[PDB]
């Protein structure tokens, strides 16, 4: 939860974009703070989900075959001690899509790998700023991103903001909006 | 953790394996190249995909399957098809040339050339396994490659493992649709080995699925792909209990205990009741009662045999989807009310119910309509004896003239083996006749 | 002071036990996370009967969850109340018994029962005074019917004096779901007769009938059946956990309900069972509660109580009420149906009143019945076993596992002897 | 590129484990549409009736 | 008032010391920059024992960092608590000794020990009253063992009265990673016996076994083992820094443990080690703490404690707890396990209580046991040393530095003497 | 901080150095022209140019001209590319006595200049081949002069050894025998590698139908990178060169260990493999996986060093070591019960673009000192005796300045070395 480092000296703003290149530039050789923060955030995410494994750590992110980006928000508390607040991950992956009436599709989509915020900061409008900052950063809309097995709160948020409800499920455990503007279906439904 | 090993032999076995593995990849959300894009699901229902797919150090998933054939072209299709990277390359075992639809070639001469490699690959796969539950075998009785290699390999698997379950879904020869002029010989020969070294064998008739697709699916001229998809649906419905949670689960041990009254009576039927086209299914609710009624309809059987001419001994109903036990009880009561479905008097409760909340999965562009619930009926009945009687009659007629004895005996075969297999199958038919009479 | 140890075997037994602890935590005011959230100190004054304390206002159940297949184990752990249980109490083998009595009673149960006995004894020695063990299992399955009986025999060897309760589910042909279940039932009946102090037979057909007509549930599932069973669970033992005018523990119920040692098969029931729409249609008071405790269609067992006179009956009431009103209702019920009770017993029914009713009900009554009508289910199971054994329908599996025809004949003879003993008092 | 430094060998997991204080005690609700959620809501669960 | 000088030699020593300083800063609420950010005034009451005042509310450890490989020093400086130390205290050479005891003791160690002793003396003269020296090192390596032996000899020559305790990591065959490590261990145990008031043996195999069995760690790392050692070390010296009902500092412990001057090899342990799941469901109590302290598995020596007899044992407790509850537990332990304690000592057990527990922990117990079972490690080391010395396995490398072969023979005899005297009281 | 100098003699050594320096540039991100932890292998100039600490010497300039016109022409400082006028013509006598002295002075002066440039000189690396004339005479002269000059400094070399069947020069046994005397005299530890074994490895594991010198050099460079990684990359249980020598050199003359890089498998197969620590450790000891054409089961293992790289956990290493020890087939000397030298590095290996190696997550290089290597000496001695019984080509050597008795002295030294190998392996 709490990190014993002043994140302002390394992070420019409250919410930072961390591409694989940025992780390389923020290596844990002398910047252990950011690696420890991301690992603790992933561990908290897995503990909340009650899983037997963790899916968000520095090593697999930097070793991941495809490029990925990470968004972290924090808060200044002490001179050399700060607090961890949230996390956010997304990246490019290729998927085979199928909409209503069994129509095959294939395209590159923004697959959000994970969402999590610290339980002590639950509710009170946390993470919507992350949503907005990401969609401004890579200039994509909600309809253009893919969701990886959303939990109930996630499509609740999608109907709360942007009113994207009735998420369509996919055979590959992914979920997307009912609006598929990509077209170019390989197979006639 | 529980896992199973699937073995596919011959062109029929390989194609069925391709279809069922496509269905498994779709069910578990696995890409055709072996990737699992669902990162979150990797930490959740791990056992689901781990039942059929092994986990690699790179995050990829390798199916626990063995692609073996005496000729490479059917396997070359996989190495060139969409799923080329799905399967581990070493499990794609290819011989030099096919068996030319000869059981002796696949049992004595050519089988032994790669049986050692196949056993080594199976041993390597099993060593990585920890909670192995059984083996799935896919082959065709009437062919030469399948009937020979399965006969050679089943005994080796039995002596290697023993108590481990061995389940095979095989295409039984059609009473009227003949593809190979010498298929009855191979069928009679493999009947001996499939009886001794198995736990339960599921008969399949090509003409049965032909007429089922003609009637229910309205498609006049189906290809082998539709049959492969339906058999994949059968096997997925059977195995859904191991890899998914449900009320009143039926695993391999429960299935074998319920559906095998005696060691030689392990040849049950198989049928998927809710087969219907997309347009037709929209007009019916397909509730539990009607699908349960369709279960016992002779037209819905995937083996060309008349159930009314025989009797049901034990029946298993592996319901999947939105099913509650009250509907199952009402359906079973209604089934027991009618006297057309006649049961043996010594087995008053020969029904084994199994329910899973996993809905059936339909492939894109699939013939099967999306349905909230589905039931896969597995029944041990004496009506299967008629097909065996017809096959024995055809075998006797062919062997009386010694029409193709020379081809077999030229590949290390003894003529007495034909008589031995014939008398074994005759004794098995007599065993069904004896067990079918009421006390 | 009078602690109780719970054992859960098989998927059915584990489900019923999970519902049991859910209901008990509801009554005892325990949060699912394991923290006490109760308001009345009476809920906590004798919480030691079921829950061991961790010191930091945290309680863990005194339960032994065990099953051959780990699938049921992690299914329970993933449940809403699965977190509450102690991880060291989760015992499992490799795979399920396969509905095979021999597999769960002679080889696989043979290995697992050592660890099960170890954990049970370790957990029992932590109690000040363990009154006894109460267990939930299913007769129709293999895991329960075999290994639970083996554990019962072992515990009886290790604890000849402590009371034993076997809240078990018996199979019936009407709602039969397993082909091989009669074999398990006949193999387990003798063990239950010879190693149990109190047995409460339960049938799913009776549960479905009650839900369909008595309670009018549109589409009840196993959850509601287990909830009714758990309501009976709490009702039979409500005396030990709360004060009452007529305080009767499980020992007193056993003494009143067991005229003879081999007649310890009971038949339970729940009184306030009424549909949601009929809650205002009916007002609740002692007369109709007492009447419903003896109603045939409100009884937890499939067998019709009319065909067999009650030997002894027990009505465990809860909540504030008048003792004399209860006595008058019981005497009126006894007199108005004297043909339904044995004459040689001067007073069949013995009651017990608690001062705390279940939450959501003004006052509740739990019925226990040692009726001779139980012999009907045993007769049905025995005739099914005879029909199956006339041709040895599935004997080969058990013989390969090590079973012999002699054991089957002995079990059938013992169960027929029990039926004959019931018929002896059936006049 | 540059050498990849792994924090996993440098990770200290017993620090939470040795500390009796635990951030655990909260569980994520299973999706109702999921088979686990369906089982939990139906077979485990029961709709109030009294 | 009773300050302690801390020195880290060898890579393992530096890592253990870094983890220990991190743990101490966590206990004392000290910022990694050295500032005090604690929430209690009791921490600053005796912070001077381990830290030196820097004026502006900043505190720096009284630690001396020495290592012949600058990579370890760079890693520590770049680590999470690198800035805690001051750059003056860092000492390093050009290249490592290359697992060569002679290289690290006769030429390179001899050249570096001048600066090492200079900085150690400069730190020592700044104290108010130097209670003693503590040093972290590993016997298996070359640099750590040689430098530790040379430095401990030099400090004993310079400080003939102060307490010297060394927290050494004893190599074991199961987790052996160096071919020539038995030679280093044989050459170091000589000086450890000669000039060390107390040496705490640590085995990596035992730590891995504890982490796998009790902790149930998925994949333990060196960080976890260092954390365990650091927690034990902090527990040992808790009497100097915090008040308690019964104070037991280094001198009192040293008096109460060793029966004879040269039998000064102790085997430590730590109580509250609990798996993730069992943390919330284990009633941590003084009986539980002492049971796990005396548990064979929890012990950090690969030798089985039951394969010997305890001469003297000390358990240091932290947190509020009644004295009688601890005394009764000690009597129960000494009575039940009387066969494991020597009869010729009237009271084999030593007790200690501290009022302030480790941060985030309700109460903890630290166990140290001086049992004859430690002779098994020396027996294995002597066997390996004799096996290698029989054929002159690697003696040319060591003789290349001028060290005579006769030293090996004498050390082996002293190895036998240490085993023999331990075997002398072993019965 | 801790620098090491690499010296390349002969065409084989020059090509191996080309490959290894390409691999080092890939690992450290140094551009092929020298543009841009790395201090071990490179010297950073003020202008940002990175110069490898390597010496390129060959009596025939063609192989050096290949680099001077190749991709890495700007990588190496020009004076490091020492060239002669004409090769040694595969003659050891020509390589050393008559010719090598012409440029040995310049080569040693360049070596001294490079050494004085750095301060933490850990040791030397020499790449050469026994069969070749230059890489045997010039290598002998240069390394003996280097040992005389420095002495206590570490001296490591990687020498290519003639195959039992694959012999590209008839006079290979003569030069190999002549060099074996002096490689036992001055080299602190010699890494002997056989080309035929690498060909077999490429054919079997990598499934390459047509191997080439490029693959062999790439594998050799990978092994050199693995051994030298501990000096430049972080990781628990670092293994320095001095630690390495102390661990694997039980006797002053027994310093000829084997070498192998285990996770060599095809890319299309690597994706479908777990590549666990236990599995790779077990298949390290495969008899056909050793790049010296000798069966380890024939001899006995005496001192084994493992250098794990990438995602490695010490507990998995301990489990693998225990499993290996339980395997009685992998025999060990009775007087070295703890001969396993475990080393772990956090830096995963890199894959050369176009190279046959796949991107494994973890890798380990196993270096074992075993008595099974005596088979190579037996083969070479048999060949030399057969070729010298009739004095096949002695006239060239005696005419190029060396004496007849030198051949007999080399043969008796080889016999003594084989006797030492036989004697060290006996039980105590
Ligand atoms: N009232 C309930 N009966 C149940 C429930 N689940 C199963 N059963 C009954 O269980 C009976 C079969 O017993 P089990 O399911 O425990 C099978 P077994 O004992 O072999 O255990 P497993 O091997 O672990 O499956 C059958 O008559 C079912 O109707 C449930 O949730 N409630
Ligand atoms: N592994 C390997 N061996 C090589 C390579 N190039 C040459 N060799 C070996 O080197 C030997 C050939 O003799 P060289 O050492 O090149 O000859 P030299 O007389 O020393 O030097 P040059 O005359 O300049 O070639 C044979 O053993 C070859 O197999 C290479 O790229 N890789």
């Amino acid at each position: 939860m709490e990190i014993a480092f002043d994140l302002s000296t390394i992070f420019t703003d409250n919410i930072q974009r961390l591409t694989r290149t940025d992780l390389l530039k923020y290596g844990p050789k002398r910047y252990w703070a950011v690696a420890q923060s991301i690992d603790c955030l992933g561990e908290m995410s897995s503990k909340f989900h009650g899983w037997k494994r963790v899916i968000t750590m520095y090593d697999k992110i930097v070793d991941h075959d495809e490029e990925q980006t990470t968004y972290i928000m924090w808060e200044k508390v002490n001179g050399s001690k700060s607090i961890l607040k949230g996390l956010l991950r997304v990246g490019y992956k290729t998927l085979y899509l199928t909409d209503n009436e069994q129509n095959q599709y294939m395209e590159k989509a923004m697959c959000i790998l994970d969402f999590f915020v610290v339980p002590t900061e639950q509710r009170s409008g946390n993470g919507f700023k992350m949503f907005d900052e990401m969609l401004k950063a890579e200039n994509v809309t909600v309809d253009q991103c893919a969701f990886d097995k959303p939990s109930a709160a996630l499509q609740q948020f999608l109907e709360k903001y942007y009113d994207r409800k009735d998420l369509v499920w996919q055979s590959n455990k992914y979920a997307l909006c009912s609006n598929f503007f990509i077209g170019r279906h390989p197979t006639v439904p | 953790m529980r896992e199973v090993i699937s073995i596919h032999i011959g062109q029929a076995g390989v194609q069925i394996g391709n279809a069922c593995w496509e269905l498994y990849c779709l069910e578990h959300g696995i890409q055709p190249d072996g990737q699992m894009p669902s990162d979150r699901s990797l930490g959740g229902s791990d056992d689901s995909f781990s039942t059929f797919f092994s986990e690699t150090g790179s995050g990829r998933h390798v199916p626990r399957a063995v692609m073996v054939d005496l000729e490479p072209t059917v396997i070359d299709e996989i190495r060139t098809g969409t799923y080329r990277s799905l399967f581990h390359p070493e499990q794609l075992i290819t011989g030099k040339e096919d068996a030319a639809n000869n059981y002796a070639r696949g049992h004595y001469t050519i089988g032994k050339e790669i049986i050692d490699l196949t056993l080594d690959r199976i041993r390597r796969l099993a060593d990585n396994c920890t909670g192995l539950q059984g083996f799935l075998v896919f082959h065709s009785f009437g062919g030469g490659t399948g009937s020979g290699f399965t006969s050679l390999l089943m005994e080796r698997l039995s002596v290697d493992y023993g108590k481990k379950a061995k389940l095979e879904f095989s295409i039984y020869p059609a009473p009227q649709v003949s593809t190979a002029v010498v298929e009855p010989y191979n069928s009679i020969l493999t009947t001996h080995t499939t009886l001794e070294h198995s736990d339960c064998s599921f008969m399949v008739d090509n003409e049965a699925i032909y007429d089922i697709c003609r009637r229910n699916l309205d498609i006049e001229r189906p290809s082998y792909t539709n049959l492969n998809r339906l058999i994949g649906q059968i096997v997925s419905s059977i195995t859904a209990s191991l890899r998914f949670d449900g009320a009143l689960n039926v695993d391999l041990t429960e299935f074998q205990t319920n559906l095998v009254p005696y060691p030689r009576i392990h040849f049950p039927l198989a049928t998927f009741s809710p087969v219907i086209s997309a347009e037709k299914a929209y007009h019916e609710q397909l509730s539990v009662a009607e699908i349960t009624n369709m279960c016992f309809e002779p037209h819905n059987q995937m083996v060309k045999c008349d159930p009314r001419h025989g009797k049901y001994m034990a029946v298993c109903l592996l319901f999947r989807g939105d099913v509650v036990p009250k509907d199952v009880n009402a359906a079973i009561a209604t089934i027991k009310t009618k006297r057309s479905i006649q049961f043996v008097d010594w087995c008053p409760t020969g029904f084994k119910v199994g329910i899973n909340y996993q809905p059936p999965t339909v492939v894109p562009g699939g013939d099967l309509a999306k349905v909230p619930r589905a039931v896969c009926m597995l029944s041990n009945t004496t009506a299967i004896a008629e097909a065996w009687a017809r096959l024995d009659h055809k075998f006797d007629l062919m062997y009386a003239k010694r029409a193709f004895v020379h081809w077999y005996v030229g590949e290390g075969m003894e003529e007495g083996e034909f008589s031995e297999a014939r008398e074994d199958l005759a004794a098995l038919e007599k065993d069904y006749e004896e067990v079918g009479v009421d006390s | 002071m009078r602690e109780i140890v719970h054992i859960q075997a098989g998927q059915c037994g584990n489900q019923i036990g999970s519902k049991f602890w859910e209901v008990i935590s509801d009554e005892h005011g325990i949060d699912p996370s394991g923290q006490y959230v109760g308001d009345s100190d009476l809920q906590l004054e004798r919480i030691n009967v079921y829950y061991n304390e961790a010191g930091s206002n945290k309680y863990v159940p005194r339960a032994v969850l065990v099953d051959l297949e780990p699938g049921t184990m992690d299914s329970v752990r993933s449940g809403p109340f699965g977190q509450l249980f102690r991880p060291d109490n989760y015992v499992f083998g490799q795979s399920g018994a396969g509905n095979n009595w021999a597999k769960g009673h002679y080889t696989e149960g043979a290995e697992l029962v050592d660890n099960v006995l170890d954990v049970v004894r370790k957990e029992a020695e932590s109690t000040d005074c363990l009154q006894g063990f109460q267990l939930t299992h299913s007769l129709g399955g293999g895991t329960g019917s075999g290994m639970g009986t083996l554990l019962i025999s072992k515990i009886r060897e290790e604890y000849p004096d402590r009371i034993m309760n076997t809240f078990s589910v018996v199979p019936s042909p009407k709602v039969s779901d397993t082909v091989v279940e009669p074999y398990n039932a006949t193999l387990s009946v003798h063990q239950l007769v010879e190693n149990t102090d109190s047995t409460f037979c339960i049938d799913n057909e009776a549960l479905y009938d009650i839900c369909f007509r008595t309670l009018k549930l549109t589409t009840p599932t196993y959850g509601d059946l287990n909830h009714l069973v758990s309501a009976t669970m709490s009702g039979v033992t409500t005396c030990l956990r709360f004060p009452g005018q007529l305080n009767a523990d499980l020992r007193k119920l056993a003494v009143n309900m067991v005229p003879f040692p081999r007649l310890h098969f009971f038949m339970p029931g729940f009184a306030p069972l009424t549909s949601r729409s009929n809650q205002q249609y009916r007002a609740i008071t002692v007369p109709e509660l007492t009447q419903q405790c003896f109603d045939a269609k409100n009884m937890m067992a499939a067998c019709d109580p009319r065909h067999g006179r009650y030997l002894t009956a027990a009505a465990i009431f809860r909540g504030r009420m008048s003792m004399k009103e209860v006595d008058e209702q019981m005497l009126n019920i006894q007199n108005k149906n004297s043909s339904y009770f044995v004459d040689w017993i001067p007073n069949n029914v013995k009651t017990a009143v608690c001062d705390i009713p279940p939450r959501g009900l003004k006052m509740s009554a739990t019925f226990i019945g040692n009726s001779t009508a139980i012999q009907e289910l045993f007769k049905r199971i025995s005739e099914q076993f005879t029909a199956m054994f006339r041709r040895k329908a599935f004997l080969h599996w058990y013989t390969g596992e090590g079973m012999d025809e002699m054991e089957f004949t002995e079990a059938e003879s013992n169960m027929n002897d029990l039926v004959s003993e019931y018929q002896q008092y059936q006049e």
